[PDB]
């Protein structure tokens, strides 16, 4: 489906902006491992040091 | 004179009898004898020990029991009943002298000792009082409806002579009418004179309104009310909404000018107080080693989970969630640039008649800082911040909602699905950013709203639709739902065996009310100590398991075609593991706690899904 009908408002609002960032949650095991490890270290204390 | 001599009054009235010097000296001596010659059953110095504990805390008030004074000396009791005002001055001087006789130089650490009578036979309701009760000792019950602030009252007053600039010495204020001087001893004048505010010593003052308790009022009639005046150590004891017992004196307000005021000559009345009594979470080193002892018994978790709402049948999952959200977790700041909240929110979605309000009531009796607000009803507190006017003082005030007032605690919203747009905006802001913003009447500020939310709601129509997902049964939107950690769905499934036990329990309640368990009192304090001093740890030896668990639950969620799984689920997993660990007053999050936590999130996700997806998942996730 086009980005236009993927938003619940009028499509002329888009012309106002300068950069339009579309982030898609794509499923992939290797990325999942890395992000999970990142989160679990921050909760450990590693990223504080 | 002697004691049996006083009981033959030879004056016009009691008041004129008590003021004669000879009878005052007699009663002062006989009060000294009462103070220093009492003995209990065993014989212990009941007042001796009270006067030595006076020394330690250095208090300015003394407690006396009318029963003992009636036991010993009866004419004194009669005079105390009839003319207490004259008696109490004499009795307060006697107490002060006796105290000095046992603690030298205490006239500096305190300059006057107040007597408060503790017990007294006759107890009145506010509607029984008549004009035969004027200037007499009374004892009443009631409920406190209003309260004022603390104002100072003149005690030792110093005057200025505005011709020779002199400070005239201490003069005493009787609490009846204002005192004025007329003569300067140095310059010999009756000129202007003004009170020296700087050199004066003041007294504490507060006023309260007492209303008949609704329960006792006979059918068809309305509650009556009276006013009470509290002086010195009695200020700020009973907060509005409590039931109290008052011992004091019944007086007339000498209004003003009885001239003018056309109409019948009526007078108004007040009560001047002598004693107030009521009709906690702080702990001590006695109970600390009992805390630690109970903490070493394996399976403290399931004891706590069955000590929660101790009068609703079944519903173990909601009680587990209640315990989790009633203990909490650890807030986090990563070098002052990243914050992860600590509290765990709980939503209840259930059919009519499943006892959600009962659990919400329990949480409020069990918690330290808990507030109640209603979506569609009449409540004493709203959800939106505002600036309004105080009816009593006529002042503008800044008030926050229940969210602001319940910082570092829990907020209880009943009937969560019937909010208006304003309340919904407030809730969203609080849950997302955890701070309330206001721009009204020249005030621009941000307030702190670090609070836990527990809410209850009813589906659309009235019953649960299992053939559609959660987002299509309730009127709340995904932005709000996603900000809750645990979702509980109470379904009224018609099962024949369960009704037997439910009805049995309910009928037993009525039958009994006719005209594992830890005790609640210890649980209340264990909850405060644990949440005050217990900050459990996350040593990362235990990272391998959760990485691979999250990987599997992500790979499965997309394959089955349902809600997405985001890292908020893993954050909830760790934050709940913190609570399960803190239950054991622990020192290093265990793998047992992680495994207990995993069930809650996985079960919530599985049980908030359509029937087909749910059958797929309940088999796929069988290992966790
Ligand atoms: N599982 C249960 N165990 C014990 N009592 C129950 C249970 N379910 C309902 N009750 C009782 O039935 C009544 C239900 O009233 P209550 O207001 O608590 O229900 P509710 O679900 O909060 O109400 P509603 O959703 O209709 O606004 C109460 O007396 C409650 O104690
Ligand atoms: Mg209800
Ligand atoms: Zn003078």
């Amino acid at each position: 489906k086009s980005p236009g009908d993927n938003i619940d408002f009028q499509t002329t609002i888009l012309s106002r902006f300068d950069m339009i960032f579309i982030v898609k949650d794509d499923h992939n095991e290797e990325r999942d491992i890395s992000i999970a490890n990142h989160v679990i270290n921050i909760h450990t204390g590693n990223a504080n040091a | 004179l002697t004691l049996e001599s006083l009981s033959n009054v030879k004056a016009n009235s009691y008041s004129e009898w008590i003021t004669q010097p000879n009878v005052s000296r007699t009663i002062a001596r006989e009060l000294k004898s009462f103070l220093l010659e009492y003995t209990d059953e065993t014989g212990r110095s009941v007042y001796g020990a009270r006067i030595r504990t006076l020394g330690e805390m250095n208090s300015e008030s003394l407690e006396v029991n009318y029963r003992h004074l009636a036991e010993s000396k009866a004419i004194l009791a009669l005079f105390l009943a009839k003319c207490p005002e004259e008696m109490l001055k004499i009795f307060d001087l006697v107490a002060m002298e006796a105290t000095e006789l046992h603690y030298p130089d205490y006239a500096r650490i305190h300059s006057e000792i107040h007597v408060r009578i503790s017990d007294f036979p006759t107890i009145y309701s506010l509607r029984e009082l008549r004009e035969s009760n004027l200037s007499s000792l009374v004892r009443v019950t009631g409920v406190v409806t209003r309260r004022t602030g603390v104002f100072p009252q003149l005690k030792y007053v110093k005057f200025n002579c505005l011709k020779c600039g002199s400070i005239l010495g201490p003069f005493f204020q009787d609490s009846n009418e204002e005192i004025r001087i007329s003569f300067c001893t140095n310059c010999k004048s009756k000129g202007p004179f003004r009170v020296n505010g700087e050199k004066t010593v003041y007294r504490n003052y507060q006023r309260v309104t007492l209303q008949e308790a609704p329960g006792t009022v006979p059918p068809g009639r309305l509650p009556r009310h009276r006013e009470v005046i509290l002086l010195a150590d009695l200020v700020d004891v009973s907060k509005p909404g409590e039931e109290v017992e008052v011992t004091g004196i019944y007086k007339n307000n000498y209004d003003g000018n009885l001239n003018a005021k056309n109409g019948f000559p009526v007078f108004a009345t007040i009560i001047e107080a002598n004693s107030i009594k009521r009709r906690v979470f702080s702990w001590t080193e006695e109970e600390e080693r009992e805390f630690r002892k109970i903490s070493r018994d394996r399976g403290i978790i399931d004891k706590i989970i069955s000590s929660m709402a101790p009068s609703i049948y079944g519903h173990r999952d909601i009680k587990t969630a209640v315990a989790c959200s009633l203990f909490g977790g650890v807030p986090k700041n990563v070098n002052g640039k990243h914050s992860i909240r600590g509290d765990i929110n709980v939503l209840l979605l259930g059919d009519p008649g499943t006892a959600k309000s009962q659990i919400l009531k329990y949480v409020e009796k069990t918690a330290h800082r808990a507030v109640f607000a209603t979506g569609q009803g009449a409540s004493a507190v709203g959800l939106t911040a505002s600036v309004r006017k105080d009816p009593i003082t006529k002042e503008w005030t800044l008030e926050g909602g229940a969210l602001v007032l319940a910082d570092k605690g829990v907020c209880l919203i009943d009937e969560f699905d019937k909010m208006n747009d304003q309340d919904r905006t407030s809730i969203h802001e609080a849950m997302e950013q955890q701070s309330i913003s206001i721009s009204k009447a020249g005030i621009v500020t941000t307030l702190q709203a670090r609070c836990s939310i527990i809410a209850a709601a009813n589906p659309n129509g009235g019953r649960y639709n299992s053939t559609l997902p959660l987002a299509q049964n309730v009127s709340l939107t995904e932005p709000i739902l996603s900000r809750f950690d645990i979702l509980c769905v109470v379904r009224d499934l018609v099962d024949e065996e369960a009704d037997e036990r439910l009805a049995t329990f309910v009928v037993d309640s009525h039958v009994r009310s006719h005209p594992s368990p830890i005790p609640q009192e210890l649980l209340m304090k264990y909850i405060h100590y644990a949440r005050t001093k217990i900050y459990p740890k996350l040593h990362q030896m235990d990272m391998d398991k959760v990485s691979r668990v999250y990987a599997d639950l992500r790979r499965e969620s997309i394959s089955t075609g349902s809600f997405p799984i985001t890292v908020r689920h893993l954050e909830s997993i760790l934050r709940i593991a913190e609570s399960f660990a803190k239950m054991r007053l622990s020192e290093f999050v265990s793998s047992y706690d992680l495994d207990r936590a995993i069930k809650v999130v996985v079960d919530s996700f599985v049980d908030a899904q359509k029937v087909s997806v749910r059958r797929q998942l309940r088999r796929s996730f069988a290992i966790y």
